[PDB]
């Protein structure tokens, strides 16, 4: 669970 | 002149530069002429990397400020601020050269779909950082790009296209993120992979490589955002 | 408002986390003009903040400089680089005037203790380096002689008041040797200096602290591995 | 392979 990819 | 621009911007990128290279590249923007697919790139590298520390600065800022007890003063707020306001600005300049030159009645779709998720994407900047009523009309106003974005994509590009992938990609992150949509988020994701994959075998070395790149930035969202 | 000194401290610290070393700066400037002294932390408030700023102009400046180097070379096609070039050198020209403004107006005391004048006095030689390796003119000899002097007044301090494992006086004389080698052209003198000030902190690494000792053998590392790219060990 | 300078 690490930060969300944009 | 234009040219000399382009150049600049260029030769800030390669010195990393990019305060530089955005500058340079509005500049170019304000000229009139349409960018080449080249000198979108680099206008988008230059902002997003401007927009990217901003961001992650506020981001670092915002968590000491809300983590109050462990202490919290008036400079946490007041320099969140600052942060906040210099962030709001650049994005107010990006689509401020968006409205104003670069989304126009007709082009190509995928210079079409690149500005019209150019300007979800800086929307959303704005909403991640918005607080007040703001918040509802900016989350809107990106949610309306993205979706003029999406529906000249899926009329007009394969569902392989690395530019549909990747506004799909980034407007699920908005349903995820800032609509607080994780059902909307899933499944547009989801979609997305699922009918990428399901044309892949079409592509060629070049086209590949794009769309596999942007399929697992899919999968890995999917991953984390499923509990999988 | 909130501009205050503990407050402009507070936000350069906050500025540190941030990455936003522009800002930090800006603080520590503001801070500085407060009038008063800087604490050791404060310092390298100071230091770490215009450090990252001009680390990252005279990167930018060395890429520039090396594509410009190119395009004028014998048998090259045919502006936008030496105009750019001169952009970055004047932005980089301007933050080392503007540290060396605050350590000639607020920073270097007469009056300070031994560690902090050498300091700042090493700072002051940090950052005319700084300047003469963007310097061709005739500047550059009054620009390379004004490091060379900060260096050599830091040097005497830190020879007298400290002792050779001391990290501050390991840190001058590593950016001495560096001045030297690189700015002076005087690869003896700096692989002499390198070689003197690392075996002299090797023979007293013994006495050190757990702290001491890491801070310590940091600095013997990057003159060791400048003696090694230097000579060719 | 740059020399090493201030931290």
């Amino acid at each position: 669970s690490l930060r969300r990819n944009s | 002149e234009r040219a000399s621009l382009i150049q600049k911007a260029k030769l800030a990128e390669q010195a990393e530069r990019y305060e530089d290279m955005a500058a340079f590249m509005k500049g170019a923007v304000e000229k009139g002429e349409e960018l080449s697919c080249e000198e979108r790139n680099l206008l988008s590298v230059a902002y997003k990397n401007v927009v990217g520390g901003q961001r992650a600065a506020w981001r670092v800022l915002s968590s000491i400020e809300q983590k109050s007890n462990a202490a919290a003063g008036p400079e946490v707020r007041e320099y969140r601020e600052k942060v906040e306001t210099e962030l709001q600005g650049v994005c107010d300049t990006v689509l401020g050269l968006l409205d104003s030159h670069l989304i126009k009645e007709a082009g190509d779709a995928e210079s079409r779909v690149f500005y019209l998720k150019m300007k979800g994407d800086y929307y959303r900047y704005l909403a991640e950082v918005a607080t007040g009523d703001d918040k509802k009309r900016i989350i809107d106003s990106a949610r309306s790009a993205y979706q003029e974005a999406m529906d000249i994509s899926k009329k007009e590009m394969p569902p392989t296209n690395p530019i549909r992938l990747g506004l799909a990609l980034n407007f699920s992150v908005f349903h995820y993120e800032i609509a607080n949509s994780p059902e909307e988020a899933i499944s547009l994701a989801k979609t997305t992979f699922d009918e990428a994959m399901a044309d892949l075998h079409t592509l060629s070395e070049d086209s590949y490589k794009d769309s596999t790149l942007i399929m697992q930035l899919l999968r890995d969202n999917l991953t984390l955002w499923t509990g999988s």
